[PDB]
């Protein structure tokens, strides 16, 4: 296998001087081919918090991590790093690593905290933000690094250990590691448009990342963001597929198959992602770069031939009715979790909450009601058993009384009364 | 750099039979070999 | 350059035979014809007491199915239509169209009374409640091969990237736990470098007779090695370990009176405590004919027995110290999973109790054998070694009387330090 | 493609010679030589007080073996035949054919004082107590390599369909323990001149030997000639493999450079801190009947750039500011690995405490020197950092000397303050 480099949302040259190194919430990285020597820029999406510059790089740094407090740089074959802090009070630092003989640096990772780089052999370094080295550990072959605070995510490749990852975090008494190179269900990439960035990254991992609220993510060559909920709990956790940006692409397409719309995903913050949508032949963004935009996440429930059979896309109110339980269902259980182990991030969570699971209990009785009209009783009261709040459960007795089917008013009464009895 | 040595060396300072039978054995080759 | 394929349970290939089984199982089977490019299904039964055969005209192309005691759950692996279908029709049948990337096909289904599970070639794990409201979705590895009891799943998985590897699920009212979680399963492949069996592969790659979960909810399956492997300790992951406990190869040697026959096979139905039920296939193809036999039983038997040794000191016939060997293997495991489900799910026939009495005494027995063996010998140490597997107090007793007409004074000494060391308790 | 072999710790070929080794680990060696049809198998003890060396003519020519301290266990891995030998002789010899498959092949054994231990290629995993009474079989992924210390098994596994995955199991009289079952094993295999490709030939997965430290952890060595060490493996969320030697780099060094290739490192055993193993010169990566004493190694963390070695050398000597990483780094571990000893496992030579407050101040000499180095780059947050790892308080006392001695107090009030809360 190859061991290309890796970092979030970078990009290739193809056969142009210019390329992207790194992309993310606070801004992005680029370089130029300056004859022998790169022209490197660092650039910023909150220009009000944050300052461009520019340097001149003889060593051809090729990976990059860009943490909001700096921004680290390596170079993959010669395995120098270099960190570059953005309030320039601090002083930058490099360290170059040792390499052996055939090895690479695969990716880097940067926080407040700590650094982190891993090698095509495996190696998986550690130093303070300082460059004080703290740890070496041999892990099987890193393919790409993300972190965020005391919290690191990893995955790993080889033809004899299979794809998979790691989710750790350093507590200040001693490290944990939350799942350890347990198989990764992210699909590898299956023309030349295509090659020419599978040639750049063969992992096919288009970036890797932490939602707003530390849960892990990943978006990958099928175009899917998949999202680990309950990584809290190894005995629980469940790697969700919360959105299909190909079904989404193809709705607002209205329909039309385009091979000219793409998405670059830069990061999610609750309900929506961050993402660059870029267009025509190249799958990835190019030197003048579009403006970041929000894709509401959405998961794929929508069968495609009976979307086109009711068809801009418009979707009927029982199959949305299913996605947004399902959707307010699983973003529900995430902020209970954050909430409970991690508390209030930013002031807002616990009124978002409760929103969310009025949204939750709506979706129930738009299902509810379909089932209702179809005079189903048993996929209605199983339905019933679902509603989270008692003025749902009231809505549900009303609308089945207006369904003329009195066996579920007064099943579904037992139920409430089963449940305010307590 | 600054050499620290001599503060390492007051961090670590924190008769025997072996010595007699040595200085025996210095004892009698300047002995033996003396006039 | 590998291929996914449809599974179900007990499925067959048609061959260049028109007639086709989807599943088997200990309830019943399912069949279809291809009668003019439709498929008019057959759901047949072996407890016909309780339960009516039906049939259908399936227009759609079901080539998965899954049976089990409340209904039968169908799926077309192309276009993703899958279909319910309860044995009552106070419940309602139901009909649901799932979502396919491009390239993907639905490849195994399952269903219990209180859940309905889906897989597919891209590993999306779609579950319903039993009348098709979808209550959660979720990615793994490819799933080549799915089983489910109660609120129990079981799931196989495969890839060129992750290797075959299992997991093991329970819904929770609070929520569902994973007990293991794409954990390496330790069957074997079919050897893909004859052609009835070249012709089954094609049909099924990953070679998977059947899976299921045993009579008291241990999963159980069955590959290409033609054994039997049983999970056990599964409800504690830590120490959960497989037992291959029946070789289906060894025991047909065995009945054959050691001729190496090609011309029977066995077809697994489904495991009830100390016997797989199953159907025995005879002639050129692996797989049963449109008339079924009976359901046929082998009793499981570890595999303890070579065939160097059977061949010489043999309708083939063991010796004795032998079978003691093989008789407390099996009673060992058996009573150490009636003992974890007494401890974990307590009684679900309402007799395990004097069962697990029933394999403490073949247990001690065979122990007691094996400690006459040791004693022949006058092998004090393994003897000793034997009275402390020994658990009963009676066992203890025969075992002073076993050395004392070996005149091991000794062993008398010790088993009785034994003894005194457990009854002062 | 693939072939199972077997595998036993530190086994040799037998190239194009007529005797080879069986194994060897701290506890002796054994060695067996070709005597026209059958074999003449020598048992060797690197203790002459405890055990006393013994041979036999082997008609079955093993080719699997393990020692321990209690018995010598052998087999024949095309044949299911295992025989098992104590050492006091006291207890009774004994040996047992174990069933296989047209095809299927023991691929290592292993022995325990409680049990015997036999792998096979299609993965069956036969349990016998030491007396020969059959206890339990499993099926897991096959069994490349296994060894046990004590009541602690260690096994390695692979597959086409499974990859490469470990074992760790604390198997005892009592309380029959798993810490780790089949989780992925980091080693790297060997790539696909000829000598390394008749090792690979006899042993394809390219472990050169498998083995415990004398204070019981894991450790393996494998085609990159890197000893792995299992580190807090006595509970599971937290444990690591750290890679405590790059014995590549170490001879490399330690030859003055220069290319050097033709001696290769044949590893027996950790004990504490120090690798034994046999220096094997020339084309051969094995060593030779007369074995060679087996010289030591102290560990050294991968923190050497060879380029930057190069520059400075152009008898190899280290710039201090990596012989202080290194020296932090290994004395850190090493204190990390004998704390978990002595709270689990308690002391065994009873000095290991004396050790380990050695050990602590070696750690604390090393965060000085760092530190020395970041004040004469003046960097406060750099010094103060690396002042925050200091343990003993009275160590922390020298920090403030040096920030005085290099002009930064900023360093020494903020080193103060954390005189002032690890006063409590």
């Amino acid at each position: 296998f190859r061991y290309m480099p890796f970092s979030p949302a970078g990009t290739p040259f193809g056969f142009t001087d210019r390329r992207y190194l790194t992309m993310n919430e606070v801004g992005y990285v680029s370089t130029v081919k300056n004859s022998e020597q790169y022209s490197i820029t660092v650039s910023f999406f909150d220009v009000g918090r944050f300052r461009e510059y520019h340097f001149e790089d003889l060593f051809g740094y090729d990976l990059c991590f860009l943490n909001e407090k700096g921004t680290l740089f390596g170079q993959s074959k010669t395995g120098q790093i270099q960190y570059r802090p953005h309030d320039s009070i601090h002083s930058n630092w490099t360290k170059i690593i040792p390499l052996q003989a055939g090895e690479r640096i695969t990716s880097v990772a940067a926080t407040p905290v700590r650094v982190i780089v891993g090698t095509s052999l495996g190696y998986f370094r550690s130093f303070n933000q300082f460059g004080v080295p703290f740890a070496v550990e041999k892990t099987s072959p890193i393919v790409a690094l993300t972190a965020q605070n005391y919290r690191v995510f990893s995955v790993h490749y080889s033809q004899f250990h299979g794809l998979s990852y790691s989710l750790s975090e350093l507590g200040t008494s001693s490290k944990r590691y939350y799942k350890r190179e347990c198989p990764l269900p992210m699909s590898l990439p299956n023309k030349d448009a295509n090659l020419d960035y599978y040639n750049f990254n063969p992992m096919g991992i288009k970036s890797l990342f932490f939602s707003s609220y530390g849960d892990p993510c990943i978006f990958g060559s099928d175009n899917t963001l998949l999202l680990l909920s309950k990584w809290r709990s190894p005995e629980e956790s469940k790697w969700l597929p919360i959105l299909d940006s190909n079904m989404e692409i193809w709705k607002m397409s209205g329909g039309k198959e385009t091979t000219d719309i793409h998405v670059w995903p830069l990061a999610l913050a609750y309900d929506t992602l961050n993402c660059i949508l870029v267009k025509g032949k190249h799958i990835w963004p190019e030197f003048p770069l579009p403006l970041p935009s929000e894709m509401e996440i959405r998961m794929p429930v929508f069968v495609k031939s009976k979307l086109l059979e009711e068809n801009e896309i418009q979707i009927p109110v029982s199959m949305a009715a299913e996605e947004e339980y399902l959707r307010s269902k699983v973003l529900s259980e995430l902020l209970t979790d954050t909430l409970e182990n991690d508390g209030e991030m930013y002031g807002n969570e616990n009124e978002v909450l409760a929103a969310l699971n009025g949204a939750y209990d709506k979706a129930l009785l738009r299902l509810f009601a379909s089932a209702c009209s179809d005079q189903n009783v048993e996929k209605a009261l199983s339905l019933a058993h679902e509603l989270k709040q008692d003025r749902a459960l009231t809505a549900a007795v009303k609308i089945s009384e207006r369904a003329e089917l009195p066996s579920l008013v007064k099943k579904i009464n037992n139920i409430r009364e089963a449940r305010y009895e307590q | 750099d600054i050499n620290i040595d001599d503060i390492l060396a007051e961090l670590d300072k924190e008769v025997s039979p072996q010595q007699d039978f040595s200085d025996l054995m210095k004892s009698w080759k300047n002995e033996r070999c003396s006039p």
